[PDB]
């Protein structure tokens, strides 16, 4: 079934290959303030309370759709700041807490996040 | 001797209430923050230096 996990992987890869993915918090900050965002997702595994609270306030300001991933390293692997190392499993994964989609890039299966938007709207 | 750049743990310019100003320029603004020194204000990427007494 086309769930939000596989569709999220798809849209994040598509954003990456078209250079429309701003990884981090400083880049997420300036991108969110510039009103050039399309989607934001933060990781549950953040011990810092100010980070999560700031992301909630900033996302709430422009009311963009929100997703969770529940693992800092998994989200880092998804966004693509890693080295493949001749296999599907990669090594030396860098945690990425927040990432904002500057551009979808290619309109392939982009509807699924909007489907999830209606699911939250419900 | 060479300069060794100092590291900061996180960025805290917010509380939505911003705690610094933003560079009034064509190229940059609304997201780039102007340094608030003890006397002056200064934008890093552009060098606009609003002195204030
Ligand atoms: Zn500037």
């Amino acid at each position: 079934v086309m769930d939000v996990n596989t569709a999220l992987q798809e849209v994040l890869k598509t954003a990456l290959i078209h250079d429309g993915l701003a990884r981090g918090i400083r880049e997420a900050a300036k991108a969110l303030d510039k009103r050039q965002a399309h989607l934001c997702v933060l990781a549950s595994n953040c011990d810092e309370p100010m980070y999560v609270k700031l992301v909630e306030a900033l996302c709430a300001e422009h009311q963009i759709n929100l997703i969770k991933v529940d693992d800092n390293k998994k989200l880092g692997e998804w966004v693509g700041l890693c080295k493949i190392d001749r296999e599907g499993k990669p090594r030396k994964v860098v945690g990425c807490s927040c990432v904002v989609v500057k551009d979808y890039g290619k309109e392939s299966q982009a509807k699924d996040v909007i489907e999830e938007y209606f699911k939250c709207k419900k | 001797h060479k300069r060794k750049k100092v590291k900061l743990a996180v960025l805290k310019y917010y509380k939505i209430s911003r705690l610094r100003r933003e560079c009034p320029s064509d190229e940059c603004g609304a997201g780039v923050f102007m340094a608030s020194h003890f006397d002056r204000h200064y934008c890093g990427k552009c060098c606009l230096t609003y002195c204030f007494n």
